[PDB]
């Protein structure tokens, strides 16, 4: 239990012709388990 | 009381279809058919109309069959206008009647045979499903609504479980300008092994020329040819690349008799399709003028009992555009000898072709394997798409038959899975070859008997040059 | 011929109302070009005059209160004012192949 | 250099106009006039074509008045034919009707003028009603092409051009939110739809409707009332004016083409020479590059169909069924003759759409512990529950499930729900100050995007099929939003995270 | 099911799923409770909560796929800005913690 | 226009011939029908003839039983009946072609046949 619920990501410019495809692609990379690959790279532990 | 005045325009023979079976086979003989055969040699339209109701001066026809040995889709619309004004059901046969433009004529009572361009689209994707080749490029010109056809094919490749990705922009209306700048700008981005086709033919000659001057024509691409680009049978252009493949109707089985016999065997017995209601047969008229002058009382779908008929097992069901829903289609390769060499056919969602081996012409290799788990595990193709629609290779499980005859296509549609599947994937990735991969069906690894061959070792040492 | 049903087989309505008489076939009857309904009204002692020609195609000589519609199996007749001359028995024939097939039919009287 | 040119006109004084125009274009280059008549006889029409175009060098025909056989017998040989008095969009079909000219565009070109009408106030909220005609279908594709480049436009409404009882569309229009609506139909269907939607009060205040041109007739105002602005191309179309413009531009064309290379002669009347037609498309393709800066009606510019570009329009006020010009679209610019627009409720301003939404349809699914469905008492009152501190937990009356069995005659059961979601949405109803519509799915599905077994359809089901079909303003559910969900919908940010 | 249809390496259990998949989750709940099912794949916020209510079931393994909790609505709802702001306010004023305790 | 004759109170399976009185049009160019109108008020089509007798059709309880005579010089339609049943008691209001006319068109006042 963390005593807040916020997120991590990207800030872009408001009201441009923007970056819908990058949102679909990062949702795909989430659905592809590439976040699990990324934590398999970096998020490894010792006292676990 | 069925008058069908037989019309011939051109050079064909009258003894090709005698009556000779219309009197004989089975015709529920209270319907009394009548014929009037005549043969012409000109396409003069005032002569056509004076022929129409000098023919219909003899009142007892009201609906003919006709063969015009020309291209003439303009007259194929003109006779639609004629069945729209002098309203009667007719059936087309040959040449200009086979070349169907099929526009919207709500009061033409006239249908024909033929394939739709969507039916041609379905077979042109079905061959790519069969050989597992993927569409990446159609070329399209401005000739009417190609855009709806590619909308339909695009929704199809959206919903065929695989996104066979198209190229970027395919319409290049280069008949307006020189176009060569945007020709090269579009041909730069081409990443296909295959090119599908638009409608036009003189632009097909010109675009063969621009593909020759770009460097496209040799063997990196192949072309599927629908009708209206083939057009006439015995003509090939000079900028024609090697190895084109045409799809049309089976004219070697359709430039023939016994199909107008099928037409009159629909017209009669369609008389009794209407007489199943016991509809009173409409009175045939000395005409062109009084028949649209009385009223249009006859305009209430008499053909609805005519487009759902099946003669001798052949479902002759006419689609609403004026085509038939079940045509006979041919697959013919245009060769380097400028020759029309038939690959095969399509009939009822099956590609009845000669060989699984499509013919071509040091990337190609020769390979044989035998099943061994977990190097090679089981072969069952998922019939959800009809092909092995997951991440593994057809190992060419070889066919076998009764030993009285050969009957060896050499392939049952069965993929294979395992270690060496991935090994072949990685080695085709690294070395970039192609293969002729087989399955050892003649024994195991094998015990060499009397020095003679044994198995996998036998199939290699039998000088098939296959790599085990 | 495609079988029909017809409802309500007797109906008493007050004047000025929009009287609706439903008809339900068994199958789809015709195309977009035309339809099959040939509506007939009369009394005992009267011959049945044609009301509707296909499904909304109105026969000449019919007052504008009567208005039929529908397609497929659903079919109706809407008489948006009800008057005193509308007491009649109503019938509709058709032919997918046989030209006399009815539903149950109906008789229209007036609620008083 | 004598040039023959055909003509089909209904009036012999217009044949005199044709001869005088021949003499006027003879001022350059020689011209030849031939027989001008008109027949309501299609046999005699095509028969007079290839018994009277037996001259060798008839190069163009101007026809007048419906479709015609001369669109086929002259649409092969293949000379340009100027249609004047029929407005079918079937002549725009350049598959078959490629070799024809028309002065005015047919009815399809009003969609660009309606985009200009959008640009008049630069507004967005609009709904269209489109009849089931392939000409109207092609104009619908034209306006869809006009939109692809903003405009709000809610949806297209489909109409059958032979039906009545449009009330099934009219109640849907009552449910609709955009107040501005234009009709696209003929005047006889407009009888039914004007009298029905005026009966069903879909004038709004008298403002809602707008008119095109083809539904304008004498009885058109015995229907839809005043204030409802219509349009017309050119009022008082002098056929002699179009004759003079066509003859001037074709004199320009013949002094262009007659200084050119070898030209095939046209044939001589449907006999023996059914082999020569390429000259028609030849000089027609060169003639399409010609333009017309002159004109008694102004300069004439050709599109791909040869219709006159940069036309004018009479934007019409309706002062007691009048047609009062409040403006003209001058070729590229609407130039206003601005008078007071009534719009009988009194919408004389630029109201710029509407302001409607305060009712939120909420389609939900039960899910522990997010949603705790509980049926109410016998009177529909909820069985009142307290918290662990005795505080009454909020339970809004849950309706929507008309199935618990599904397969039996169930009723839409009155229940009421409680969880995170109920107090959350009640806080949000305090926040955004909307009103509240409970709905549920009777079968109880999220509903996945299964491929439909017919031709090439992959369709969402359940709540996703309902919100896809607009049967929900809000979907509140435990939702792991995938790419296929997100590519169609809008949604606020998620707040809970699970695994 | 859409996620597993997006999965490729999971194909060895697809028929074992399709032979026993249920249209309802409570059917799977009573199936695990009566051992008609032995493994139900669902999110932690439901499975661990009903495992915390009824003393017959237990969750196994970690969070095999990170998942969220989203909403659905029609397009062009521009008040979703203030909706997400109120989401962050419930996250800020501890109203999410009030629901958490409750 | 149309008028029926030859119908009345008849008996079982002997002979009976209807006679349609014809006036005011061209009878030799229209399609015919037969128009059983029951006291239970459920119509049956007995038989149909064309303008020259070259097209007749009988349903199953009609063929063998009833025949049509059709005169165009006299302009009079006839229904020769045989093997009658008590269920065949019905009225008759004939009607003519509706111009390809699956349905019939042209009612006049008619007759009643009572088989008893």
């Amino acid at each position: 239990k963390v005593f807040a619920s916020t997120g991590y990501g990207i800030a872009i410019q408001k009201d441009s012709g923007w970056k819908r495809q990058v949102d679909l692609a990062i949702l795909q990379l989430f659905g592809d388990g590439e976040m699990e690959e990324l934590e398999a790279l970096w998020l490894t532990g010792i006292c676990h | 009381s069925i008058g069908i005045a037989v019309i011939l325009v051109g050079t064909s023979d009258e003894v090709a279809i005698k009556d000779a079976h219309e009197k004989d086979d089975f015709h529920h003989l209270s319907v009394v058919p009548r014929v009037e055969l005549v043969a012409m040699n000109e396409t003069d339209p005032k002569s056509i109309i004076t022929r129409i109701c000098d023919l219909m001066s003899d009142r007892k026809i009201q609906g003919v069959v006709f063969a015009d040995d020309t291209d003439q889709e303009a007259i194929a619309q003109i006779l639609d206008f004629i069945s729209a004004q002098t309203l009667t059901p007719i059936l087309g046969i040959h040449g200009g009647s086979s070349m169907i433009m099929a526009d919207k004529d709500e009061s033409s009572m006239f249908f024909q045979f033929g394939p739709s361009i969507e039916q041609q689209a379905s077979v042109m994707l079905n061959i790519m499903e069969e050989y597992d080749w993927y569409i990446f490029s159609i070329v399209t010109t401005y000739f009417p609504g190609y855009q709806d056809f590619v909308n339909k094919i695009r929704s199809t490749i959206e919903n065929s479980f695989v996104g066979w990705e198209l190229e970027e922009v395919l319409l290049l209306d280069m008949s307006l300008d020189d176009g060569d700048s945007k020709i090269q700008n579009q041909l730069k981005k081409l990443q296909s092994p295959i090119i599908l086709l638009y409608c036009t033919k003189e632009e097909a000659t010109y675009i063969f020329e621009v593909a020759n001057s770009v460097g496209l024509t040799g063997y990196g691409y192949t072309w599927i040819v629908p009708s209206l680009v083939a057009g006439d049978t015995d003509t090939v252009p000079s900028e024609f690349p090697t190895g084109l493949i045409s799809v049309s109707y089976d004219e070697w089985d359709y430039g023939l008799p016994a199909r107008v016999r099928d037409g009159i065997a629909i017209i009669t017995t369609a008389a009794s399709d209407m007489l199943s209601e016991h509809s009173f047969i409409p009175e045939p008229k000395s005409s062109c003028y009084n028949t649209h002058e009385k009223r249009i009382y006859q305009s209430n779908m008499l053909n609805r009992y005519l487009i759902n008929v099946t003669f001798e097992g052949r479902d002759l069901s006419f689609s609403e555009d004026g085509y038939q829903m079940h045509p006979k289609l041919v697959i013919i390769l245009l060769n380097k000898e400028r020759k029309w060499e038939r690959v095969g056919k399509w009939k009822d969602k099956s590609l009845q072709m000669k060989y699984y081996v499509w013919p071509r012409m040091d990337d190609h290799l020769s390979i044989v394997t035998l099943e061994e788990a977990p190097f090679v595990i089981v072969e069952s193709v998922d019939p959800l798409s009809g092909t092995c629609m997951r991440n593994t290779v057809p190992c060419q499980k070889r066919i076998i038959s009764e030993n009285k005859t050969d009957e060896e296509p050499g392939y049952i549609k069965k993929c294979c899975k395992g270690f060496c599947i991935d090994i072949l994937k990685k080695i085709s990735k690294s070395v970039k070859f192609t293969y002729d991969l087989y399955l050892v069906t003649n024994g195991k690894h094998g015990k060499k008997i009397n020095g003679t061959w044994n198995g996998m070792i036998g199939e290699v040492v039998m000088k098939r040059a296959y790599m085990a | 011929d495609i079988q029909l049903t017809q409802s309500p087989a007797s109906l008493a309505v007050s004047l000025g109302q929009r009287a609706t008489i439903s008809c339900r076939a068994s199958q789809s009857v015709s195309t977009s070009r035309y339809s099959y309904m040939h509506w007939y009204q009369h009394k005992p002692g009267q011959p049945p005059k044609l009301l509707i020609k296909y499904a909304s195609n109105l026969e000449s000589g019919v007052p504008a209160r009567f208005s039929g519609s529908g397609s497929g199996t659903d079919f109706t007749l809407n008489i948006h004012p009800v008057e005193e001359e509308d007491t009649a028995t109503y019938y509709c024939q058709h032919s997918w192949e046989n030209p006399y097939t009815f539903g149950g039919g109906t008789k229209l009287e007036i609620k008083r | 250099k004598i040039v023959n040119i055909g003509a089909v006109l209904s009036t012999r004084k217009h044949e005199q106009m044709f001869r005088e125009a021949v003499n006027q274009a003879n001022k350059r280059i020689q011209l030849q006039a031939t027989s001008v008549t008109h027949k309501p006889n299609a046999i005699q029409m095509a028969l007079s074509v290839c018994e009277d175009l037996i001259s060798s060098q008839v190069y163009a025909i101007l026809v007048s008045h419906t479709p015609t056989p001369v669109s086929y017998t002259a649409g092969f040989y293949r000379i340009p034919v100027l249609g004047l008095t029929t407005r079918m969009s079937i002549y725009s079909d350049k598959s078959i009707h490629l070799s024809f000219l028309r002065t005015v565009p047919p009815y399809s070109h009003q969609s660009s003028v309606w985009f200009e009408m959008m640009r008049v106030y630069n507004w967005n909220h609009i709904i269209l009603l489109v009849s089931d005609d392939h000409e109207g279908r092609a104009a619908q594709k034209r306006l869809e092409t006009l939109l692809e480049e903003g405009p709000k436009a809610e949806k297209v409404l489909q109409f059958d051009p032979g039906t009545k009882n449009v009330t099934a569309l009219l109640m849907e229009a009552r449910e609709l939110e955009a107040r501005v609506i234009i009709l696209s139909a003929s005047e006889d269907d407009a009888a039914t739809v004007y009298r029905a939607a005026a009966m069903l009060d879909m004038t709004g205040s008298g403002y809602v409707w707008l008119v095109g041109e083809r539904e304008i007739s004498g009885n058109a105002l015995r229907y839809a009332p005043d204030g409802i602005i219509g349009l017309q191309l050119i009022n008082g179309k002098n056929e002699s004016a179009h004759i003079s413009d066509a003859v001037g531009v074709v004199a320009q064309a013949v002094h262009e083409l007659l200084e050119k290379e070898n030209i095939t002669d046209p044939p001589r009347g449907c006999v023996g020479n059914t082999n020569i037609w390429k000259t028609g498309p030849l000089f027609k393709r060169v003639l399409m590059s010609s333009k017309y800066a002159d004109g008694v009606t102004g300069r004439v510019e050709f599109n791909e169909d040869g219709d006159r570009k940069f036309a004018q329009y009479s934007i019409m006020n309706l002062q007691n069924r009048k047609l009062v010009q409040v403006g003209i679209y001058n070729g590229t610019h609407v130039i206003p003759n601005d008078r007071k627009i009534i719009w009988p409720g009194g919408e004389t301003e630029k109201p710029r759409g509407y302001q409607m939404s305060t009712r939120l349809k909420i389609v939900t699914i039960h899910q522990e512990p997010f949603v705790y469905v509980k049926p109410t008492m016998s009177d529909g009152t909820c069985k009142e529950e307290f918290t662990v501190n005795g505080d009454p937990v909020k339970k809004v009356i849950c309706t929507g499930p008309n199935d618990t069995s599904p397969g039996s005659p169930r009723h839409t059961v009155p229940q009421c729900c409680y969880g995170f979601c109920i107090d959350l949405l009640i806080k949000l109803a305090r926040t955004m100050q909307f009103t509240y519509e409970v709905h549920l799915v009777a079968d109880g599905k999220f509903g996945t995007q299964e491929r439909v077994q017919n031709s090439n359809k992959k369709e969402w089901n359940g709540m996703m099929g309902e919100l896809l079909s607009g049967q929900a303003d809000m979907i509140v559910a435990p939702l792991t939003i995938n790419n296929e969900r997100a590519q169609y919908i809008e949604f606020s940010k998620p707040f809970k995270y699970q695994g | 099911d859409i996620y597993f249809r997006r999965q490729v390496e999971l194909s060895t259990m697809y028929r074992h799923m399709e032979k026993h998949n249920y249209e309802s989750a409570a059917e799977a709940i009573q199936a695990v409770r009566d051992n008609k099912l032995h493994a139900f794949i669902w999110d932690s916020a439901v499975l661990e909560f009903e495992a915390s209510q009824k003393c017959d079931l237990v969750t196994t393994g970690e969070l095999f796929f990170r998942s969220g909790f989203g909403i659905g609505m029609r397009k062009d709802s521009p008040w979703k800005q203030q909706v997400s702001l109120s989401i962050l306010k419930s996250h800020e004023n501890g109203f999410m913690e009030d629901l958490d305790k409750t | 226009k149309l008028q029926e004759s030859g119908g009345g109170s008849v008996k079982l399976g002997g002979s009976l011939k209807l006679s349609c009185v014809v006036s005011g049009f061209t009878f030799s160019t229209y399609y015919m029908s037969w128009v059983r109108q029951t006291p239970e008020k459920r119509l049956e089509l007995v038989a149909v003839i064309n303008s020259n007798g070259g097209n007749t059709y009988y349903p199953d309880n009609v063929k063998g039983r009833f025949t049509i005579s059709r005169d165009n010089a006299e302009n009079t339609l006839y229904l020769q009946m045989s093997s009658l049943k008590s269920e065949d008691t019905a009225l008759y209001y004939c009607a003519r072609r509706d111009y390809d006319g699956f349905a019939m068109d042209y009612w006049g006042q008619g007759t009643s046949v009572t088989v008893s």
